[PDB]
């Protein structure tokens, strides 16, 4: 009946033009069944498993494609198949990596309370199997040492699948955190230990950080200089302030009286 | 026994003097946080007689 | 994560949209509050048929949230469809609250007493005595004074 | 069988007597209460109310069974009747079928016999005026009923008695609606009937379409009458909102309101447990280590029972995050301590400096930490070991070197030496400057600004904290 | 710390007598 | 109370803080004290 | 009448709210009266 | 008879509302 939709789905599709026409073939769907809250009879969500195929494949699509949109839109309907009100459906392959796929943007995204409360559905089936969600999680617990360099060693081997336009986001956020992280404060670190972080070779990163920092460039070695920095004193600034809460304290004396 | 205060030093065979002499003004708070105890301790007595 | 849905272009997905909204609006009163941002764009367009249905979803999560006037203010462009039902709550909590605005804007209109008078939409007014017909029609003799007391015109 | 035999006869008096006149001088008071005065509510009988029912569920709640007192659930739901001047015979006729019990044996109806029985109020024709007299005259019986847990045919009737309330709900929402008071001293029981709901429904099934029914009663409560109600139905929402995922956490911002004024008492507060649960997954502990302690501070006397102890289980789980935690065997309880035990292992281990000793109590405790759902914590808390022991180590050492401090904290690498102070000065956990050559690590210990900051803050809360005390015990003086 | 020192003794004497002053003289009286 | 949700489900401590810290490291200790003296 | 006798119960709501929030500004008026007589009395002392 | 009473209610709030003024204004002359 209907159909044909995942005939295009093994082949894939040579370019945006069959994702397109395979969007505009499930806005049928969309006008038939919608989205929710069908019941049934639940053969009637057979199809909807059909379609959580083709969306799955809709996110690595629109990951594919880049397009940030289009990757929130896809992944808020896989997630809510995996939480609609009947938990029972034929298990699906992606079911694991797919929340990956978003956990791990969603931390190149930086949001700390979504993280937490992303994995709070089973808490104790991430720890226990889905390799593809342990090492978001062992991501975190390098985030807090922070890593740099362990998620340095772990950034060669994933299996992923799909990280990899993740993870060129997760470097360069990293990056930028070297430099960030390495002062303040420290008094000096000699040119070709940072040459060891920075990788390449003779990088113009390092050149575009000696302008982006400023901070100094220095022979043969680095600088803090000057000093550590600015010298917060920071005398008679916090007199002020020191003065004011003193103000509405007295203040509260009065209240009482 | 603190009939003299400072400090020495072996290898350079330094005796280094200082002092703060006064101890008062926290004695004026320590004082009257140790007695304020059997304060609570004795509203302890009211507060369950009239409940109990 | 119905609400990343409004990013389809297309309209006819809008009135299935609404039409998933006002059925679990009850659970999901909350779940309306952090897209009221995406509503503005289909109450603001022109070419948006279902922005009088528009109106009615936005005053209910305004409703949740604790928002009166701010529900007038789509109260008075829902269109038709708005006072078109006279069932349940939201009914008599909107004209209690349109009529207590109207009532002391027409205090107002009183002190005037003539010139640079507010403009008053035909909507907000014609509530009034259209649901006056209804103290008409059910012969209710005391409440049929009272909104005469109460626009003071 | 004689000396039992003697023995059944003196029972069931007992209750006749007190759970006679029990509902009789506290429902009867309050049907007097419910006609005027009605200040506020008040309607003391309402706290006498929920010692009432607090007190048949330790004994003797209903039955039961027993086969001789199993006949008072027909009796008080039967006659009314009608009105007042009528009513005098109906209370004559409760203590006719003394006389019944005492001379022949007790009838004892219940199950099936339920059914018309529930339905007699609406077969009296009528009580007619208080409908919460008729809710409690036929939720006394059900209320302790849940305890029997027979789960086969009778829950149903536990439908049917939502049913029937919700019967007596759309009385309660059509009729009065101007001074209403029914509605306050009905907000108890429609709290401790949603409760019950849940109950039964999580010996079933969870309540999708219940919840719906609940959020039309919570939003309509506001702005129409909302007494003790809608600060209930919250809890309500929350409670197994936070079993079941999601986005439950930001729907309290929506919510409040507060909603003022907080009650009942301490019922105010476990909601504050709740939501301190829930802005924990937000990782902000200064905001919860507040509504965690405020917990256990406004929650008096107990018993019972484990509640009470669970609530300060997660205590102190956002202290521990913190990296100030006391030592937690000061509200050490009998009763708590066994439950305990591996837990207090587990924070043992915490604040040592050691990481290995951490992550051998994971492997050995974890099974007790699936059933609380807290491995929340344990993934986030490693953070807090290592700087804890960064801690130490910086105020205990003078001039540290990154290559002999990787072998007391198993850091086990030159490079994360570095990546842990990195971050360390990032977060302003230490003042020492370094020096990468070799590299080394020397500290430097400041002062004397100290006192000028820190107790001025404390004082903004000391001073105001007493002047609220002066507030609050001249508002209780000028009563009389 | 005095503030705090007397703060609780005025809601001691005050509280104390004025709740057994409350209760247990309206008690006689009805 | 026992209402709501309850039914659902000097002194010796601040040294005993210090004690736990005696617990954990160190034993007491005797013994050790005692051999570390021929070991070197 | 929808108007009405379900809409008059938000009407004469005001008047139940209001007496309720006069029932607390009541209650803010009679312990305060209280000083009053109190204060009364502390002047009707140094007459006596 | 209901807007007569809905018009009765707020007399006693207004007459309660200068009594307000009332109390602490002679308060603090009777310190005085």
């Amino acid at each position: 009946m209907y159909e044909q939709l995942k005939g295009e789905w093994n082949r894939k599709s040579p370019n945006l033009s069959k994702c397109g026409e395979e969007l505009g073939r499930l806005k049928l769907v969309l006008l038939e069944l919608n989205f929710l809250p069908t019941t049934g009879t639940k053969l009637t969500k057979q199809q909807l498993i059909l379609a959580r195929d083709i969306l799955e494949i809709g996110a690595q699509w629109s990951i594919l494609r880049k397009d940030i949109p289009s990757f929130e839109r896809y992944m808020a309907q896989l997630k809510c198949y995996y939480f609609d009100y009947k938990e029972q459906l034929p298990e699906s392959a992606y079911m694991h990596q797919l929340l990956g796929l978003n956990l791990l943007f969603l931390l190149s995204q930086n949001r700390v309370a979504e993280f937490h409360t992303e994995l709070e559905r089973l808490p104790a089936k991430d720890i226990q199997t889905n390799v593809y969600i342990k090492h978001p999680v062992s991501l975190e617990q390098y985030l807090m040492e922070g890593s740099y360099n362990k998620v340095f060693l772990a950034k060669g081997n994933i299996p992923a699948e799909s990280y990899t336009f993740f993870i060129d986001i997760l470097l360069d956020t990293i990056r930028d955190e070297i430099a960030g992280c390495i002062e303040k404060a420290y008094e000096k670190i000699l040119f070709t230990e940072a040459t060891r972080i920075l990788f390449f070779n003779t990088p113009k990163k390092m050149t575009d950080y000696a302008k982006k920092r400023g901070w100094v460039l220095g022979p043969n070695n680095y600088y803090s200089f000057a000093s550590q920095q600015q010298k917060p004193e920071d005398t008679t600034i916090p007199s002020t302030e020191l003065a004011k809460q003193v103000i509405e304290y007295a203040r509260q004396l009065e209240m009482i009286v | 026994d603190k009939k003299f205060h400072g400090i020495l030093d072996q290898g350079e065979g330094v005796l280094i003097i200082f002092d703060e002499p006064p101890v008062d003004k926290t004695y004026e708070a320590a004082l009257e946080t140790i007695q304020n105890m059997s304060k609570v301790v004795d509203s302890l007595y009211n507060k369950a007689k009239k409940l109990t | 994560g119905i609400i990343s849905l409004l990013d389809e272009d297309e309209p006819q997905l809008k009135e299935f949209a609404l039409h998933k909204l006002n059925a679990v609006v009850n659970d999901f009163w909350a779940e309306i509050s952090e897209s009221v941002d995406k509503i503005e764009v289909l109450y603001e367009d022109e070419g948006f048929r279902s922005r009088q249905f528009a109106a009615l979803v936005a005053s209910k999560v305004f409703y949740h949230l604790g928002a009166f006037e701010e529900s007038l203010n789509y109260a008075l462009g829902a269109g038709d469809l708005f006072n078109v039902n006279d069932n349940s709550e939201y009914v008599e909590t909107i004209i209690a609250k349109c009529i207590d605005h109207y009532t002391k804007q027409c205090v107002e209109n009183a002190d005037l007493p003539e010139g640079e008078k507010k403009p008053i939409d035909q909507r907000l007014e014609g509530i009034v005595n259209k649901m006056f017909q209804r103290c008409l029609d059910d012969h209710k003799y005391k409440q049929a004074i009272g909104i005469a007391l109460e626009t003071r015109r | 069988p004689p000396g039992g035999g003697e023995q059944e006869p003196p029972p069931p008096p007992a209750p006749q007597d007190v759970e006679m006149k029990e509902e009789a001088a506290t429902g009867g008071g309050s049907t007097g209460e419910a006609d005027g005065k009605t200040a506020a509510a008040a309607a003391e009988h309402s706290q006498r109310e929920l010692d009432t029912v607090t007190l048949e569920d330790i004994k003797e709640h209903v039955k039961q069974l027993e086969k001789a007192v199993s006949g008072k659930e027909p009796r008080f739901v039967l006659r009314a009747l009608r009105m007042l001047p009528s009513t005098s015979r109906r209370l004559n006729h409760y203590v006719l079928y003394k006389a019944v019990q005492g001379f022949f044996t007790s009838n004892n109806a219940t199950r099936d016999f339920l059914l018309p029985f529930l339905e007699e109020p609406m077969d009296t024709e009528a009580d007619l005026q208080f409908r919460p007299r008729t809710g409690k005259a036929a939720s006394t019986p059900l209320l302790p009923e849940v305890e029997a847990y027979l789960q086969l045919l009778v829950v149903i009737f536990m439908m049917n008695s939502k049913r029937y309330k919700e019967a007596q709900k759309i009385s309660d929402d059509l009729m009065q609606k101007i001074s209403t008071q029914n509605r306050r001293a009905l907000d108890l029981v429609a709290a401790k009937c949603y409760y019950y709901h849940a109950r039964v429904y999580e010996f079933l099934d969870k309540l999708d379409v219940v919840r719906s029914f609940l959020h039309a009663r919570l939003r309509t409560a506001t702005l129409r009458h909302d007494a003790d109600g809608q600060a209930t139905l919250l809890n309500l929402l929350l409670r197994n909102y936070l079993h079941y995922s999601l986005y439950d956490q930001a729907e309290k911002l929506v919510s409040k309101s507060v909603f003022p004024e907080q009650a009942n008492n301490n019922e105010w507060a476990r909601y504050l447990y709740y939501t301190g649960r829930i802005k924990a997954i937000q990782l902000e502990y200064s905001e919860a280590r507040r509504t965690m302690t405020n917990a256990l501070r406004k929650a008096p006397q107990h018993t019972a029972v484990g509640f009470k102890q669970t609530v300060h289980k997660l205590l102190i789980v956002v202290e521990l995050l913190l990296g100030e935690i006391p030592d937690r065997l000061q509200f050490r309880q009998p009763s708590l301590k066994r439950s305990l035990m591996p837990y207090f292992l587990l924070t043992q281990a915490v604040r040592t400096g050691n990481l290995a000793k951490f992550n051998q109590v994971l492997d050995q405790f974890g099974e007790k930490f699936q059933a609380d759902g807290t491995y929340t914590l344990i993934i986030r808390l490693r953070h807090n070991v290592i700087k804890t022991g960064v801690r130490m180590i910086s105020l205990s050492y003078s001039r540290i070197s990154l290559a002999d401090i990787a072998q007391k904290l198993q850091l086990d690498s030159p490079e994360d030496a570095e990546f842990i102070v990195a971050k360390a000065i990032r977060d302003g956990v230490i003042e020492a400057s370094i020096n990468h050559e070799k590299g080394y690590v020397q500290s430097k210990e400041m002062i004397d600004i100290y006192s000028t900051r820190e107790p001025q803050l404390a004082f903004h809360q000391r001073i105001s904290f007493c002047l609220d005390i002066h507030n609050m015990s001249v508002k209780a003086m000028r009563f009389p | 710390y005095l503030a705090s020192l007397i703060r609780s003794v005025v809601a001691l004497h005050n509280l104390i007598n004025n709740k057994i002053a409350n209760r247990d003289a309206e008690k006689k009286e009805g | 109370m026992s209402e709501k949700k309850q039914p659902v489900d000097e002194d010796n401590w601040d040294d005993d803080n210090v004690e736990d810290d005696f617990s954990n490291q160190l034993r007491a200790e005797l013994e050790k004290h005692g051999y570390k003296m021929e070991t070197s | 009448l929808e108007e009405g006798k379900a809409g008059s119960g938000l009407r004469q709501y005001y008047l139940s709210k209001i007496e309720e929030l006069q029932l607390i500004v009541n209650d803010k008026s009679q312990n305060l009266r209280r000083l009053q007589a109190q204060r009364n009395e502390l002047n009707a002392k140094v007459r006596l | 008879d209901l807007y007569s009473r809905y018009k009765k209610l707020q007399q006693e709030l207004e007459f309660l509302e200068v009594q307000e003024e009332y109390i602490k204004d002679e308060q603090k002359n009777l310190k005085k």
